[PDB]
């Protein structure tokens, strides 16, 4: 069948291989009802999306850091720098007003996954087939997918839902390399890539002193 | 119904076709058909004894704020009142426990019993006052001279009414909050929160959010 | 998965879940409120 | 058919039956048919309450006519200003409650209560009487009525708004505007606050 | 705030337990397997349920005067007097 | 028919009705048929825009050596502003939406509204916007697009050239003709891993914040 993810074992028979980034992985058998793995995919893509966001946001400011151009603050800092910045705006406020915005966001997303397709109805501000939705954790339409890439061809549907699985999976594993990293070194991650590459024979976990406490 | 609380959800089948409806009881409160009946009655109380008292403080607060008038604020004007009233404050209350359990029992009775109070000696004489329409909640007579009620916008007018009835009794329980914790008047409060919104809320009033159970005001913070 | 969630429903694993978050939400409120004795 | 925005869909409810009836209504304000009537009598009575009043603003030699129309309360008179509130208050109760009786029953009120001899003729539309009130018979003109009765409404409107603002009479804003209207309008007075 | 409102807030809580306790019940008693739902909780019903009972005393009253809240004496066991 | 990569394989939804098809687009932006007459509209009005905008830098450099193109809003002949600004919005705003609506609802935009249209082609107005035709319509229509994507290219190259030196084009230009091998962007910038040397953008930070566009990000 199609490529797994341990090569000569067979593939969890509850994936079949529609599901996009489908190799076959799930050694727990996490996904072995088909509405819990749903609602898994769409955990899946929630987090990836997510991930990749935040992933280009830490480092093309590092990067950019990096350069010299700008001053921008490390990941692990930015919080801490822009309430010293920003005295007149509170945190509580700025917590309520994210907490307001991704609780309306959420729970139409929340209650299209419990009703595909509900949200179409035209009670927010008109908007009907832009909030019908495509598939489970595809919404597309004319708002989501403004550029109309789902909406050409079925082949290129399925090409991008492969790059955007395997690339949100590869950012999750970089943010997990983000926080170890920033626990083992108290630097950022392109801080930590100019020092490898600087001297890589030496730079290494090995030499960050807490990767190996001896 | 006049639409959808939450999008998507499935609203319950009692609530179809009362007025101002938005299919919103996810306690069941309404389950069954009498109480459906008696809270339909208390929220339009509720609504219009609200509609009513925030009335007579925004509309003095406005002009006060205009310049027109100089009337007390709301959480005092009590104290002054009473020394100026010629009747003393006990027999104020006497009287209000006297009149309000005589027009509380009489629209009660007219909630159990549909048009028994203007049936032909219910009343003395003056029955004719309260002959009710058969809605409940809704009873006409001296509580509509100018007869809008047969007229054809009264079906609008009915969800004209509790909506408003609604905000109404949001308004005068955010007056009360406002009060208990800014300790100013809620035209006040709106100025504040127009010169800075974004340090003027209720994160910032310091009873809202209790420090204890917030830790991370104390530590996030300039 | 639904053999295992059948399981975490049976009678002391949904005791366990339960008493742990109502005296973890004990604890947590006398460690944030510490002595309360009166409202 | 002529509409405020050509190329556009039109409501259903709104096919040209009313005078003035370009498809204009984007937020849907009067679709049952109540509604429309009585927004209907709403704009013949506003727009012509605002028609004179945007002549009576603009058309104000002598002491009287030299104060500001938002500050022409403060002027004396021969009686104190609330006697001449209730008085204009009942003349209007008078009027308006025959006025609201024809706009309930159609032709109710058409007859002289003094005069049983004298009576307005049959026919008559809520917003627009005979009769006396046509002395002339000049009755096309409807549109002409409804678009110099909008015009109006946003005339007074700006009154209402330049004298807020700016703080000026509608004269002292339209000098401003001519004297270098790239500086004076409403960009840069409220931008220098 | 010593014992009054310590009062309310206990028998608030505590009708509220109860009632969720007996719609459980109930709701089980309707399936074809009632005693497999009592050792082996509907979780998902059961949190339902839950959230319901904050408007437990209204609901509760409504039985009492409609008569639904408690069962007939001819329906109950009772031993030979 | 012409490739943009020749003996390769145009898509499959770019048929070749529009003018200057070659069959590019491996993103796919296209491959909806409403979003690619929108996109064809859009192309249309960037590229004339384009077009305009490197002909009046290209004038401006010429006439008036002595203003930056970038700066040429300092040197415009104080509240006077808002109210030029003001004009811009109702005229563009006016002729936009009659352009819009000609998109939309096409042949409902094509008569005065004073005092008339052919029917036309929708992103193609004729009448008396194409009084005199000195060709073929597919011809110079190809000729349009053609002069309108070098434009637009050339306009990113102006902004660009703009922000890495702080001159015009045709200073720019000359620049390079002065010294061919150390004005190219190989010339001045090189990242290799281990060190990076991006040049600097002359343009100040503000005068009005005006950053040098992605500077952090520049090689
Ligand atoms: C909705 C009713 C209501 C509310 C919310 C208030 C609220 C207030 N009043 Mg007022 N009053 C109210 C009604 C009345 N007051 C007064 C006479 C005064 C005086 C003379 C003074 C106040 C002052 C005050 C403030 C002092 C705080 C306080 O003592 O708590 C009272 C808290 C309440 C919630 C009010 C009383 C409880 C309840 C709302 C009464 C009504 C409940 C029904 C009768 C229940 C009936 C049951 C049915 C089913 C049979 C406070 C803002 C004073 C203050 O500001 O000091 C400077 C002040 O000096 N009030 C009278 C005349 C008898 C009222 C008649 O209803
Ligand atoms: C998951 C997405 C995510 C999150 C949570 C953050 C979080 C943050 N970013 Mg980052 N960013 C992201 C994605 C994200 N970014 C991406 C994809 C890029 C590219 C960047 C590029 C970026 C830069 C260059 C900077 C930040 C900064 C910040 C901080 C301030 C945010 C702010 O001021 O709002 C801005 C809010 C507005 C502009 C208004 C909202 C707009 C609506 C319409 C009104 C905050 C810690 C700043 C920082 O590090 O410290 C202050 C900073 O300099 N971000
Ligand atoms: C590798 C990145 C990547 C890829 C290939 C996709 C691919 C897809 N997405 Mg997804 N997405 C991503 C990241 C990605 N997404 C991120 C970070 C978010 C959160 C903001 C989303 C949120 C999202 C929603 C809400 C929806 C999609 C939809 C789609 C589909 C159509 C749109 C498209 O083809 O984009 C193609 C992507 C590219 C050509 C790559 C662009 C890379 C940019 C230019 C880099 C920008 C960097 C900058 C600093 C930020 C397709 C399956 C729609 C749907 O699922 O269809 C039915 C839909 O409704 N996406
Ligand atoms: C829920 C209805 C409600 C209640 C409980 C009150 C309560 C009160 N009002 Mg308000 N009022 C209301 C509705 C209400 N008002 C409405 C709808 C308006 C119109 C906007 C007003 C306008 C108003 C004014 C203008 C004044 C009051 C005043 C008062 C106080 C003295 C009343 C008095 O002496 O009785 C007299 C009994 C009669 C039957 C007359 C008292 C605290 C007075 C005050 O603030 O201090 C003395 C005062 O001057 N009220
Ligand atoms: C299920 C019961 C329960 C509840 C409602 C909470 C609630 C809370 N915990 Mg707690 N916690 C629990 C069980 C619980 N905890 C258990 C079993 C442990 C391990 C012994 C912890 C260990 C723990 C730590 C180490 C911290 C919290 C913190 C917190 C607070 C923010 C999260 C919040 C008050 C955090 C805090 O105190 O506030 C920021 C914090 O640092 N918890
Ligand atoms: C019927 C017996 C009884 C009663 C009425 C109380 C009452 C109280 N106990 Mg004692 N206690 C008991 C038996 C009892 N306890 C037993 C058997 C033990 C041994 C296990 C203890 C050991 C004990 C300790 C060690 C402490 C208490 C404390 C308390 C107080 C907790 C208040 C609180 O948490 O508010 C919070 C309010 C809520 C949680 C309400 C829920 C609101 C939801 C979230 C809505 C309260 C006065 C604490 C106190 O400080 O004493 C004064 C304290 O430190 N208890
Ligand atoms: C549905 C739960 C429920 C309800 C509504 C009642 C109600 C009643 N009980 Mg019964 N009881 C229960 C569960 C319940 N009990 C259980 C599980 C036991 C075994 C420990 C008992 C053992 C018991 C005895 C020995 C006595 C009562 C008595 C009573 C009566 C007086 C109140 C009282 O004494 O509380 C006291 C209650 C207890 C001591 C046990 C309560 C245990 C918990 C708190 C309740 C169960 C919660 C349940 C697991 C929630 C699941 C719901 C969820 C799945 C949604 C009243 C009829 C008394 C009497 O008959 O009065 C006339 C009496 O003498 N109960
Ligand atoms: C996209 C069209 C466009 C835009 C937005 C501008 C914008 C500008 N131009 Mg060019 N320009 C254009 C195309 C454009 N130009 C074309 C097609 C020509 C040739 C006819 C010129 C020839 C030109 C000259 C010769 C000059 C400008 C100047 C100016 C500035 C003031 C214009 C003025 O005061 O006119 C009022 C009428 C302003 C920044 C002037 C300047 O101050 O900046 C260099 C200036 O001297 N423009
Ligand atoms: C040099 C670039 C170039 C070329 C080859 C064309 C070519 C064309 N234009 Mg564009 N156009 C341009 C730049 C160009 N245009 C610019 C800068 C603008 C904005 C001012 C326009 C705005 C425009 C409109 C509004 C219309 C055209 C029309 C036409 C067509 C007939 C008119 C003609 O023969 O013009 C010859 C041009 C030169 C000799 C130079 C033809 C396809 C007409 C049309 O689309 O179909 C009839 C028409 O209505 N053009
Ligand atoms: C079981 C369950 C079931 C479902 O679920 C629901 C629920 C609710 C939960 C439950 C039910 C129940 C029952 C019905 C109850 C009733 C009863 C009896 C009859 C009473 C009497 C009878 C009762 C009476 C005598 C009583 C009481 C009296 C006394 C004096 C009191 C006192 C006081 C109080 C005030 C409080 C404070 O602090 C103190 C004191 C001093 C202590």
């Amino acid at each position: 069948d199609r490529q797994v993810w341990f090569p000569g074992n067979a593939p969890a028979p509850h994936l079949d291989g529609s599901l996009p980034g489908d190799f076959g992985f799930d050694p727990l058998s996490l996904g072995s009802d088909p509405q819990l793995l749903k609602w898994f995919q769409q955990a899946e893509l929630v987090h990836g999306r997510t991930a990749m966001t935040a992933v280009a946001g830490i480092l093309f400011p590092a990067v950019a850091t990096k350069a010299g151009v700008v001053n921008i603050p490390q990941w692990y800092d930015a919080g801490s720098v822009w309430v010293q910045n920003n005295p007149n705006f509170p945190f509580a406020a700025l917590l309520f007003i994210q907490i307001i915005l991704t609780g309306w966001v959420e729970t139409k997303r929340w209650l299209d996954f419990k009703n595909p397709g509900s949200q179409a109805d035209g009670s927010f501000l008109g908007v009907t087939d832009d909030f019908k939705g495509v598939a489970n954790g595809y919404p597309g339409g004319k708002l989501f997918d403004p550029f109309g890439l789902s909406r050409g061809s079925e082949g290129q549907l399925q090409k991008y839902q492969e790059n955007e699985i395997k690339n949100g999976r590869l950012a999750m594993v970089a943010f997990l390399g983000f926080i170890a990293q920033h626990a083992a070194t108290g630097k950022g991650p392109i801080d930590n890539l100019a020092d490898h590459l600087a001297n890589p024979t030496a730079v290494t976990f090995a030499t960050n002193g807490v990767s190996l406490p001896f | 119904k006049a639409g959808n609380w939450l999008p998507g959800s499935k609203t319950p089948a009692y609530l179809e076709d009362l007025p101002g409806s938005y299919g919103f009881d996810p306690l069941k409160l309404g389950e069954d058909p009498a109480s459906l009946k008696w809270y339909v009655q208390s929220e339009l109380v509720h609504s219009r004894f609200a509609m009513a008292a925030v009335a007579g403080i925004l509309i003095p607060e406005v002009l006060k704020a205009f310049g027109a008038v100089n009337l007390p604020v709301w959480y005092e004007a009590g104290k002054y009142a009473q020394e100026s009233s010629p009747i003393p404050f006990n027999t104020l209350i006497a009287l209000e426990i006297f009149a309000f359990n005589f027009v509380e029992i009489k629209r009660w009775q007219d909630f159990k019993k549909p048009g028994s109070q203007g049936e032909e000696g219910s009343f003395v004489g003056l029955e004719g006052f309260f002959k009710g329409t058969g809605e409940n909640g809704y009873p006409g007579g001296v509580f509509d001279p100018l007869g809008l009620s047969k007229g054809p916008g009264y079906e609008a007018m009915k969800l004209r009414e509790i909506k408003n009835g609604r905000l109404a009794m949001l308004a005068f329980i955010g007056f009360a909050s406002q009060y208990l914790a800014t300790g100013k008047g809620p035209i006040e409060n709106l100025l504040d929160h127009l010169s800075n919104p974004l340090a003027n809320n209720f994160t910032t009033n310091g009873t809202s959010l209790p420090a204890q159970a917030h830790p991370l005001l104390s530590v996030l913070k300039p | 998965m639904k053999n295992f969630t059948t399981y975490l429903s049976t009678a002391p694993v949904v005791a366990l879940i339960w008493f742990t978050f109502t005296a973890g939400l004990l604890i947590e409120i006398n460690r944030f409120f510490p002595d309360p004795l009166v409202f | 058919r002529a509409s405020w925005l050509p190329g556009s869909e039109i409501p259903s409810y709104l096919k040209g039956e009313l005078p003035g009836d370009f498809g204009f209504d984007p937020l849907r304000l009067g679709e049952d048919p109540a509604a429309l009537k009585w927004y209907q009598q709403a704009e013949l009575q506003n727009g012509r309450w605002a028609m004179l009043a945007a002549a009576g603003i603009l058309f104000v030699g002598g002491p009287a006519a030299a104060t500001p129309w938002f500050k022409a309360s403060d002027f004396t008179y021969f009686a104190p200003t609330s006697t001449l509130f209730i008085v204009e208050l009942l003349l209007f109760a008078w009027v308006e409650v025959r006025r609201y009786q024809d706009m309930v029953k159609p032709g109710s009120t058409n007859q002289d209560p003094i005069f049983s001899q004298y009576s307005l003729p049959s026919g008559n539309e809520p917003g627009y009487p005979g009769g006396i009130f046509d002395p002339l018979g000049y009755s096309e003109l409807k549109l002409k009525e409804i678009k110099n009765a909008r015009l109006a409404m946003l005339a007074v409107l700006g009154f209402f708004v330049q004298a807020k603002t700016t703080g000026k009479t509608p004269l002292d804003s339209l000098s401003s505007h001519l004297a270098d209207p790239w500086s004076n309008n409403v960009f840069g007075i409220e931008h220098a606050r | 705030g010593e014992t009054l409102i310590p009062t309310v807030g206990f028998l608030y809580i505590a009708g509220w337990i109860g009632t969720a306790g007996r719609d459980y019940l109930i709701a089980s008693k309707g399936e074809a397997k009632p005693r497999e739902k009592e050792y082996i909780i509907d979780v998902p019903l059961a949190l339902k349920i839950s959230a319901q009972g904050a408007g437990w005393p209204f609901r509760v009253i409504r039985e009492l005067q409609k008569g639904t809240l408690l069962e007939k004496d001819s329906n109950i066991t009772v031993s030979p007097r | 028919r012409a490739l943009w990569l020749p003996g390769g394989d145009a898509p499959a939804h770019l048929d070749g009705s529009l003018p200057g098809d070659f069959g590019f687009d491996p993103l796919g932006l296209g491959a909806d048929p409403e979003r690619l007459a929108w996109f064809a509209e859009s192309e249309r009005v960037h590229a004339r825009w384009a077009m305009l905008a490197v002909a009046g830098i290209a004038v401006q450099e010429v006439v008036r050596p002595d203003v930056f193109w970038y700066e040429a809003a300092l040197k415009s002949p104080p509240a006077a502003i808002l109210g030029l600004v003001a004009f811009e919005l109702f005229a563009m705003h006016f002729v936009e939406v009659r352009r819009a609506y000609d998109f939309k609802n096409p042949g409902s935009q094509d008569q005065d509204p004073i005092f008339k249209l052919p029917k036309h082609e929708v992103g193609y107005p004729g009448g008396i916007f194409a009084p005199v035709i000195p060709g073929d319509l597919a011809e110079l229509k190809l000729k349009e697009i053609k002069n309108g994507r070098l434009a637009m290219l050339a306009f990113a190259g102006f902004v660009m050239q703009a922000q890495v030196t702080g001159k015009g084009p045709l200073a720019s230009l000359g620049d390079h003709l002065s010294n061919p091998i150390g004005t190219t962007i190989f010339s001045k910038a090189v990242v290799i891993p281990g060190q990076a040397i991006v040049p600097p953008c002359m343009i100040p930070s503000s005068v009005i914040p005006t950053p040098c566009f992605l500077s952090g990000l520049w090689p």
